C-alpha cells in the first residue's frame, strides 16, 4: 500500500490521519480514568590564509554568528591542526559565545551569550599584547569585569582569523573590503583607531577549511607515539606505544601499475590489502561495484571487475600479497583462497589495517619485490630505498576555498540548470603517490 | 641538455606534472532516496569546446553516507563516477564512469551528447542494478550489485556552456521500465528544489556563509508489542476495559449516525457490531480485545507504572 | 594497427582522397592518462598532405577513414608509433598513443 500513497511513517504526515487515532486512544485512556487509572511518570574550522599572518598592527574582524551551537571564533597562530579541537593547545586563542567562555588550554568563563543573528568581533593589539573581544558594540568583559580578554600572548608566527562551527550551524565573517558596510566596527573601532584587514587589498582573502574526506600522509616524528622503523630482511617494523588505540590504517608509499610477492608479518584481527588510491573511508567498518560487459545486448557479457579495498585476516601471521596481470593471496606458506584477481590497468597501494593491542605490531619486506616497483628492474635482491613511507590515513587537513566556482543559474520550467561561462584549474598531480593538487 | 631531457622528462614520475582542467560542477534535486526509482534528462545546448578541453556530461546516481562532493577537493581533477559513492554516465560516445573507470560498451547510435538527446535512467529497489536508456533504446546494461548503504539521488555533472532540462515535476518524455517516477518523494510535505550538491560555499559579495556538516527512510520500525507479560490481576481490569472500549465503540457509531443491521455496510448505515463486548463473537471483537490488551502492555511498558488506585468500571 | 571509435560522426561518405590536405584538431594523449600534445591548445588547426607521407603512420591511416566532421579516437599500436626508439623527450620507449582527432575539412 499497488502504489498507494500510504508509504509513510506516522510522525511525518499531516494532522488528518491522527485525529481519530489520538481520539480513540484518549477514549481508551478515559476508560482507564473511568476505571481510575492515570499514566504518571563534526568540525569545519574555517580560517584565513597563512600569508595574511598579521604580526605588528591593530586589527579587527566582526563575525556574525547566526544559528546557535558550537561557535568558537577568534584568532590563532597558524599551527592549529584541524584534527584536534580548538583551544586545547597553546596556539588557538578564540572566544566561544555559546556557553560564555573563552578557549586557551581548557576553559575560562568570559563574556555573555549571543542572540541568533548578531555580529560578534575580535580585536588584536599586537604592540601592546592585548587581544580584545567585542559583541554588538558592547566590549565583552571578564568574570572580573575587565575589557582586556587575553593578555601577554607572544607575537610569534602571526595571527589568523579562525571560525570553528559545530554540527548544524551557519557562520558569517567580515574581511575588510566593505568600509561603509561594517556592522559594529563603526561603533567601536574607527573612533579608537583600528583597521580591518582588507581596507588596502584588492582581492578576496582566500580561506582554508578542513575536509571530511581523509587523506593519507607521512608518519611525522611528533606523532602521538608511533615509530615506524627502517631495518636492514629489509624490515619496516612498528610500535604503537600509546593508550589511544582506535584504528591505525597503514599504506605503503608507492603503487604498482598493470610477478613478485611481499610478506607482512603479524605479531598479535589484522587486515591486509591493496588500496587503489581512492580509499578515503575511516571507520570501524568493512565495505568498499560490478560493471558488466555488453555484447551489444549482454547475454554472455558479465565478468569485468569489482575493485575499490582488499581483504584478508598461531605464532605469526606471515601474510603475502602475491602479484600478477592479476592478484592472488597466500599466507604463512599456505594459500588463503578467494583472491580478487582483477586489475585492468590499476595502481595498487600495498596496505594493512589494524588496531593496536601491543607495541611491536608489524614487520614488512620465488623472488622478491622492490625491483618490480622502482626504476631499475632486473635488480633481483630486494632492498628498501629512502623514498619508502608508511603512511597513515589522517582524518583532516586544510583545503583551499577556490575563490570563484562557476556562474550558475537553476530554473523552474524544465528546471534549467544553466552554466555558460567557463572556468579552468591550474592543477598538478604528484605522480608517485597518486593524488591531485592544484 | 639533450641527455637531461631524454633521461628525465618522458617518464613523468620523478618530477611533477601539471596541466589545466575545467571546473566540474554537479547538481542534485533535493530528493534523498533510501518502490523503484526513475528520471529523465534532455539536453539543450552543449557547445562541446568552450575550453581547450573535452567538456563532460555525467548523468546518473550516487550514494550519500560519506560523500563530500567538493570542487577540486575530492578525487583527481574534480569529476563524477570517480569515487565509489558515485555512479554516472555520458560521453561523446556515451560510455560511463564509475570509480574513474573508462569502459566503452556501445549503444545503437554511438551517439554524442548532442543538443537533442533523451537520457532515461532507472534505479532498482533492492535488486541493485542501474540501467540507462538513450531515446528508449536500452544501452547494453553494465551496472550490477552495489553497496546499498546511504540514500540515493540523481547527480548530473556538467562543466561548459551547458544547460539541460530536468524532467521531474514538467515531465516531457518518459518510458516506464520497472516503474515509479522521481515524483514519488515529493508526496508528504517536501518540495522540488535543485541545489549545487553540498556547498561548502555560498557565493556572495560580502562573505560566503559557512556550514557545519549534517545530521544524517520508509521502513517502519515501532516499539515491539506482543512480547510483554500480563499478570492476571491486570488482565481482569484489561478485559473490563476492553468491554469499556467496545461499548465506547458502539457509542461512537451512535454519535456518528449509524444503525445496527445484519448487513456489514458503510453505504446504507447498517453495522453488525453494535451489540455488547461478549455478544459479538471472537472474530470481530477480538480486534478490540487484543487492542486494549496491547495498549495496557504498552502502558506497563512505557515506564508509566499505573497502579490500581480506584474502582474499575 | 589503428582501432577507431566514433566519438562524433561526420557523414561517413565524404572521407578524404590522395592529393588532399586535411584540417584536423588532434589532442593526443598517452596510454597512461597523461596528455602530450594538443592542437586545441595553441589554436592552430594542424594540416598535412596525405600521400606525401609526412606524419606518423597510424595518424595517416586514421585520417583515411574519418569524414567531413567525424571525431574519432586513433588508438595506435606502439610499432606504428615512434616505436622502440620513441620520440626523444616526449614519448617514452615503446609507448601507446590514444589520440582524439576531430577531422574538419579537405583541400
Amino acid at each position: 500500500q499497488r502504489r498507494n500513497p500510504r508509504l509513510v511513517p506516522y510522525a511525518l504526515l499531516d494532522d488528518r490521519t491522527k485525529k481519530s487515532n489520538k481520539d480513540s486512544l484518549r477514549e481508551a485512556v478515559r476508560t482507564l480514568l473511568g476505571y481510575g487509572y492515570n499514566l504518571e511518570a563534526r568540525f569545519r574550522i574555517f580560517r584565513a590564509e597563512k600569508t595574511y599572518a598579521v604580526k605588528a598592527g591593530r586589527w579587527y574582524f566582526e563575525f556574525e554568528a547566526v544559528t546557535a551551537g558550537d561557535m568558537r571564533v577568534g584568532w590563532s597562530r597558524p599551527g592549529c591542526q584541524p584534527d584536534q579541537e580548538l583551544g586545547s593547545d597553546e596556539r588557538a586563542f578564540a572566544f566561544d559565545g555559546f556557553k560564555a567562555q573563552r578557549w586557551h588550554q581548557g576553559n575560562e568563563h568570559y563574556g555573555r551569550s549571543w542572540q541568533a543573528g548578531d555580529v560578534v568581533g575580535c580585536m588584536v593589539d599586537m604592540t601592546e599584547h592585548t587581544m580584545m573581544f567585542t559583541l554588538n558594540g558592547e566590549i565583552l568583559l571578564d568574570d572580573s569585569g575587565s575589557e582586556l580578554a587575553f593578555k601577554d600572548f607572544d607575537v610569534g608566527d602571526g595571527f589568523i582569523p579562525v571560525c570553528s562551527l559545530g554540527v548544524a550551524q551557519v557562520g558569517r565573517m567580515n574581511f575588510g573590503k566593505d568600509v561603509s558596510t561594517l556592522k559594529y566596527f563603526t561603533i567601536c573601532g574607527l573612533q579608537e583607531g583600528y583597521e580591518p584587514f582588507a581596507v588596502n587589498t584588492n582581492r578576496d582573502i582566500t580561506m582554508w577549511l578542513s575536509k571530511r574526506l581523509p587523506q593519507f600522509l607521512q608518519v611525522p616524528s611528533s606523532h602521538e607515539h608511533i615509530e615506524v622503523t627502517r631495518i636492514d630482511v629489509t624490515q619496516k617494523s612498528f610500535g604503537s606505544q600509546n593508550s589511544s588505540t582506535d584504528i591505525m590504517f597503514y599504506r605503503l608509499s608507492m603503487p604498482i601499475e598493470c610477478t613478485y610477492y611481499y610478506s607482512v608479518r603479524i605479531f598479535p584481527n589484522v587486515w591486509v590489502g591493496w588500496i587503489t588510491s581512492d580509499f578515503h573511508q575511516y571507520d570501524t567498518a568493512f565495505d568498499l561495484v560490478t560493471v558488466t560487459l555488453g555484447d551489444e545486448k549482454g547475454k554472455v557479457h558479465e565478468s569485468i571487475k569489482r575493485s575499490n579495498y582488499m581483504v584478508c585476516a598461531n605464532n605469526n601471521g606471515l601474510e603475502i600479497g602475491c602479484v600478477v596481470g592479476l592478484l592472488t593471496f597466500t599466507a604463512n606458506g599456505k594459500d588463503l583462497s578467494t583472491y580478487y584477481q582483477v586489475e585492468p590497468s590499476t595502481k595498487l597501494f600495498p596496505a594493512v589495517f589494524a588496531q593496536a593491542t601491543s607495541p611491536n605490531v608489524f614487520q614488512f619486506e620465488a623472488g622478491l619485490f622492490k625491483s618490480e616497483h622502482k626504476n631499475p628492474v632486473p635488480q633481483c635482491p630486494p632492498r628498501l630505498h629512502v623514498q619508502f613511507l608508511s603512511h597513515v590515513l589522517w582524518s583532516r587537513m586544510p583545503n583551499q576555498f577556490l575563490k570563484v566556482d562557476v556562474s550558475r543559474i537553476s530554473e523552474r520550467q524544465g528546471w534549467l540548470v544553466q552554466c555558460l561561462e567557463p572556468l579552468q584549474f591550474m592543477s598538478l598531480h604528484i605522480p608517485e603517490e597518486n593524488r591531485s593538487v592544484d | 641538455q639533450h641527455l637531461i631531457c631524454d633521461n628525465l622528462l618522458p617518464g613523468r614520475d620523478l618530477l611533477l606534472q601539471t596541466r589545466l582542467v575545467n571546473h566540474v560542477s554537479s547538481m542534485r534535486p533535493n530528493i534523498f532516496l533510501g518502490k523503484k526509482w526513475y528520471y529523465e534528462l534532455m539536453v539543450d545546448h552543449t557547445e562541446p569546446f568552450v575550453t581547450a578541453e573535452a567538456t563532460h556530461l555525467r548523468v546518473g546516481w550516487a550514494s550519500t553516507e560519506g560523500y563530500s562532493p567538493y570542487p577540486g577537493g575530492g578525487e583527481e581533477w574534480g569529476g563524477n563516477g570517480v569515487g565509489d559513492d558515485l555512479f554516472s554516465y555520458g560521453f561523446d560516445g556515451l560510455h560511463l564512469w564509475s570509480g574513474c573507470i573508462a569502459r566503452t560498451v556501445s549503444s545503437p547510435n554511438q551517439h554524442l551528447l548532442r543538443t537533442d538527446d533523451v537520457i532515461s535512467c532507472c534505479l532498482d529497489l533492492s535488486a541493485p542494478s542501474i540501467s540507462f536508456r538513450i531515446n528508449g533504446q536500452p544501452v547494453q546494461g553494465m551496472f550490477e550489485n552495489f553497496n546499498i548503504d546511504g540514500l540515493f539521488f540523481p547527480v548530473v555533472s556538467f562543466s561548459a556552456g551547458i544547460k539541460v532540462r530536468f524532467l521531474l515535476g514538467e515531465f516531457k518524455f518518459l518510458p516506464p521500465p520497472g516503474y515509479a517516477p522521481c515524483y514519488e518523494a515529493v508526496l508528504p510535505k517536501e518540495k522540488l528544489k535543485v541545489e549545487h550538491s553540498r556547498e561548502y560555499k555560498q557565493e556572495r559579495t560580502y562573505t560566503r556563509d559557512l556550514l557545519g556538516p549534517t545530521v544524517s527512510a520508509f521502513t517502519p520500525i515501532p516499539v515491539d508489542t506482543s512480547q510483554i507479560v500480563l499478570p492476571p490481576h491486570l488482565e481482569r481490569i484489561r478485559e473490563k476495559l476492553a468491554e469499556n472500549i467496545h461499548e465506547l465503540w458502539v457509542m461512537n457509531k451512535i454519535e456518528l449516525g449509524w444503525q445496527y443491521g445484519p448487513v456489514r455496510d458503510d453505504n446504507k448505515r447498517q453495522h453488525p457490531c453494535l451489540v455488547e463486548f461478549s455478544k459479538l463473537p471472537e472474530q470481530e471483537r477480538n480486534y478490540n480485545l487484543q487492542m486494549s490488551l496491547e495498549t495496557l502492555k504498552t502502558l506497563l511498558a512505557l515506564g508509566c507504572h499505573v497502579g490500581i488506585s480506584d474502582e474499575h468500571a | 594497427g589503428v582501432e577507431i571509435e566514433t566519438i562524433s560522426p561526420g557523414d561517413g561518405r565524404t572521407f578524404p582522397k590522395k592529393g588532399q590536405t586535411c584540417v584536423v584538431h588532434y589532442t593526443g594523449m598517452l596510454q597512461n592518462g597523461k596528455k602530450f600534445d594538443s592542437s586545441r591548445d595553441r589554436n592552430k588547426p594542424f594540416k598535412f598532405r596525405i600521400g606525401k607521407q609526412e606524419v606518423i603512420k597510424g595518424f595517416e591511416e586514421g585520417a583515411a577513414q574519418m569524414s567531413l566532421g567525424q571525431r574519432a579516437k586513433l588508438t595506435c599500436t606502439p610499432d606504428v608509433a615512434y616505436g622502440a626508439t620513441g620520440h626523444p623527450g616526449v614519448i617514452p620507449p615503446n609507448a601507446t598513443l590514444i589520440f582524439d582527432v576531430e577531422l574538419l575539412n579537405l583541400e
